[PDB]
């Protein structure tokens, strides 16, 4: 739709969910730490968001109402996906998302901790990142040796940590 | 007679510069065209492959 246009007043609903609808969690989890995340949560819940859209589609109307369990499901299987990486890959998340606010959440500018997280995520959850409908020709620009494009100021936590990282050869 | 007059020398004074001391300069053009069209190829190299790099990255986010 459109935004709002020469005036507008929020206005809230202080009201409760029907008791025939049950309760679910929320994300909770703001801009840059969900788009660090799309990649890993588009690899888990694929089918999930799939058969979401579907019966959006196929209720022709009533998608808001008729769609409420696939929603439900998909908000699952996100808070299952950064459960696991608080849990687990709490620092090298944060160095993303950090490295990402100090830019404008372009993903170029953030490749050393985004390296770093893939590696973690892959070897302890199994998921990695696929940029789909490429030929086998295209290489993927988040693995290109030397991009033209190149940050203003590659953030100095994320340095030192990828440094220390081939020195330890973990990656 | 003369005495103290203002006088020139015996051996007259050496030659000035009068003629026109306008010296072609630069290289031949078709050299500034050359390195023109050079730039620009570069240009254009440098600039189209950061096309499809934001092309990519767009493909991303
Ligand atoms: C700022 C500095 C200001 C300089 C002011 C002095 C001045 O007038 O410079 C002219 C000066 C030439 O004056 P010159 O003393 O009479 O030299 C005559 C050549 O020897 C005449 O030689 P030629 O024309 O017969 O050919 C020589 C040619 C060799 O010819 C080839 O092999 C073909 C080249 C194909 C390319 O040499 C080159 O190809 C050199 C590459 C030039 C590419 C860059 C051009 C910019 O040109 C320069 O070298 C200075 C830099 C370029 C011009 C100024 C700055 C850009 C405008
Ligand atoms: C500011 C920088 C100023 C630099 C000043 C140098 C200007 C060069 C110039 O005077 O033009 C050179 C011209 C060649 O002149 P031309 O006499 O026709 O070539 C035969 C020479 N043996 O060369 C050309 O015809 C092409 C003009 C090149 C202009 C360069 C752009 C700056």
């Amino acid at each position: 739709p459109r935004e709002a246009a020469a005036h507008w007043v929020p206005f809230e609903d202080k009201a409760n969910m029907p008791d025939n609808v049950p309760d679910v969690v929320e994300v909770g989890a703001t801009s840059a730490p969900l788009l660090s995340a799309s990649y890993f949560i588009g690899a888990k819940c694929k089918p999930y968001n799939d058969d979401f859209m579907l019966c959006r589609e196929e209720s022709q109307g009533s998608g808001a109402i008729d769609c409420l369990k696939e929603g439900r499901r998909v908000t699952r299987c996100a808070v299952s996906v950064i459960e696991d990486i608080n849990k687990s890959c709490l620092d090298e998340f944060r160095l993303h998302w950090q490295c990402l606010e100090q830019n404008n959440h372009q993903l170029s500018g953030c490749r050393k901790a985004e390296a770093l997280l893939n590696k973690c995520v892959f070897t302890k959850l199994n998921l990695e990142k696929k940029i789909p409908g490429l030929r086998p020709d295209e290489e993927p620009v988040f693995l290109k040796k030397d991009p033209w494009i190149k940050p203003a100021v590659d953030d100095f936590k994320s340095v030192r940590a990828y440094a220390e990282a081939k020195k330890n050869g973990t990656l | 007679p003369s005495v103290g007059q203002d006088l020139p020398p015996v051996g007259g004074y050496e030659p000035v510069q009068w003629r026109r001391n306008l010296p072609a300069r630069g290289f031949r053009p078709l050299v500034y065209l050359a390195a023109l069209c050079g730039i620009c190829g570069y240009g254009f190299y440098r600039a189209l492959g950061g096309i499809q790099e934001r092309r990519e990255l767009k493909r991303e986010k």
